[PDB]
DNA sequence: GAATAA
DNA sequence: GAATAA
DNA sequence: GAATAA
DNA sequence: GAATAA
DNA sequence: GAATAA
DNA sequence: GAATAA
């Protein structure tokens, strides 16, 4: 007979404890940021002209 | 991943089913492998016994009913079966070198062991394939050919092509006059690699040697869907030719990726920032 | 437009999520420019063409190195994208325009969840994985496209029409 | 019938993105043979019922 | 007054949406290792003494 | 148990971490055969195993 | 208000 | 949607 | 009417 | 299925 | 999912 | 236990 005393101890089935490569790690890139927005100016990227959002 | 389900590795492995399968090619359009179940039967599990005195060495085969096949699942590694001929593809004379279920580092395999008197069966459902859609007729002769799946991992050698990756574009010729841009959208297989290893004992002399008697059982089920009965070279829209491995290269390493992840199309929860 | 007065926010969230059927965008450190969120959108310039990933059905093809290919081949929910500007009040003064300056603070947050690796190498494994619509090709400027709307359309036939049929 | 649906109310050469062009053949054949194939089989992804053999 | 249309706009209530350093990630390390152990021996650690775990 | 330790925070600064925390015996483990006295001392055993160690 | 009135 | 899908 | 009788 | 989907 | 989808 | 404690 093939039987020995033990705790936390079980038969023993399937067991390969590496994920089959599904793991998902959720951060949330944050930018704040103050910032100006200048007509004011002649120059470049400073005039009347609509200043825009690259989504 | 291969097909060695008409048992190819040896032409003595031919039944009538493999037969009624290539009347069945001959008629029809087009086929799906519906489902495939393997079962394994193990009779014996024979270790040979190495008693050794210093400069000598008795050898005797022992039952052991204590060990077990195993049966491994590489779920966790990027592995690959290298094919060259129908023989080559055998349950047992198929090899890859530097090999082992059991490594002393990071143990990869996902094991199911099986003992005298036991069985590992195991199904696959080789349908893969929506919207209307079927496999070319084949008759399975070639090897290289791959059962139906959307594995998306092809080599640069031997490109398997749209049909292994999920959503299909390929052309079918139709002859010269026609073609047809056959193409679906099917859901995707991982197929790990299967293997059947011994456990691995340190003797005095490297490792115990295991030699299992086993019986091996493979059927495969099979929708042939049959021939019109009127011809229709212009049907073949809803064929799709196999996984096949095309190239000239004599050798051919088919993939074997363990596992399609799962991610999320949910927005999170428990996330402490407010927003 | 959406306009803001002083001590009021404008605040816009896009669902980046565009993507179905258990794929994703490849690994990214976003230190490129001329790439692109995640979008169907279907307008790519014939200069610095997006490719498949930018078109609602993907099909492309993945390296895996040399001796293996991917056709990671996925179907994805079209995305118009359209073009967003910060601009003044046009007011004519006794000379052009009167001209404001806004200060303002952007906050600009972006929810991922990056898949992380398998614990067990899966070159392979980029079968799921997409390489984001970011433009290629040489040219210097590149001019990334908006399109407005994605019109709707029926399948749904007829009501109310006076011919008989 | 036909839904035309109409233009916007600014240009989008950029909407052809949702517009595909018709199956019309193309080639320099004077003749042009138009594809006729008379049915779609029904396939299924049942699996059996009532086979003999018990698995 | 001071006025304006907008959509998903709100009253400028107190906003640093960087956390105040609380945050927490979760990994198992996973170690599977195939072992032998060998009494057999007369080197070192091969012999007829118990072998350590070190937790 | 009662932790009082002084980390440095470069030059300048200092942190006299100090916390109390619940005490823990870590006894030794061991990974032994029996002990059989063979006609020459005892009998070797060696154990095929897999540990299995997860964090 | 099969002959198109949303 | 024992192989990590918060 | 695990050995295939829709 | 204020940005026209009868 | 009279034009064979057990 | 708007400042991320799953």
């Amino acid at each position: 007979t093939k039987e020995g005393y033990g705790k936390h101890i079980t038969s023993m089935h399937v067991r390969n404890i590496f994920n089959q490569g599904n793991q998902v790690i959720r951060n949330i890139v944050k930018q704040q940021r103050y910032e100006l927005l200048d007509f004011t100016g002649t120059e470049a990227g400073t005039t009347n002209l609509p200043k825009i959002i690259p989504y | 991943q291969c097909i060695w389900w008409r048992g190819l590795q040896n032409a003595a492995n031919v039944n009538q089913t493999i037969n009624n399968m290539i009347a069945l090619n001959t008629i029809s359009y087009g086929v799906r492998f519906l489902k495939a179940k393997l079962c394994i039967e193990v009779y014996a599990v024979t270790r040979k016994r190495l008693i050794q005195t210093g400069a000598t060495s008795y050898y005797t085969d022992d039952f052991e009913q204590g060990q077990n096949l195993f049966i491994g699942w590489a779920d966790r590694k990027a592995e690959s079966i290298p094919i060259t001929t129908p023989a080559d593809l055998d349950e047992t004379k198929l090899t890859v070198a530097n090999t082992t279920l059991f490594d002393a580092n990071n143990d990869n395999i996902t094991k199911e062991e099986v003992p005298t008197r036991e069985k590992w069966c195991h199904t696959w459902d080789l349908d893969v394939l929506n919207h209307n859609y079927l496999w070319e007729p084949n008759n399975l002769d070639s090897q290289w050919t791959l059962i139906p799946g959307a594995q998306a991992v092809q080599p640069t050698a031997t490109p398997i092509g749209p049909t292994y990756q999920e959503i299909v574009i390929a052309t079918k010729a139709i002859g010269a006059n026609e073609s047809a841009l056959v193409t679906t959208i099917q859901d995707r297989r991982s197929y790990p690699r299967l293997m059947l290893s011994q456990p691995q004992i340190k003797d005095e002399t490297d490792t115990m040697k295991f030699k299992y008697q086993i019986r091996i059982s493979t059927e495969l089920e099979m929708e042939h869907h049959i021939k019109p009965d009127i011809a229709n070279p212009w049907l073949t829209r809803q064929t799709l030719p196999l996984p096949a491995l095309s190239g000239d290269g004599t050798t051919r390493y088919v993939p074997c990726v363990p596992y399609e992840t799962h991610v999320s199309q949910r927005n999170w929860n428990h996330v402490g920032e407010y927003l």
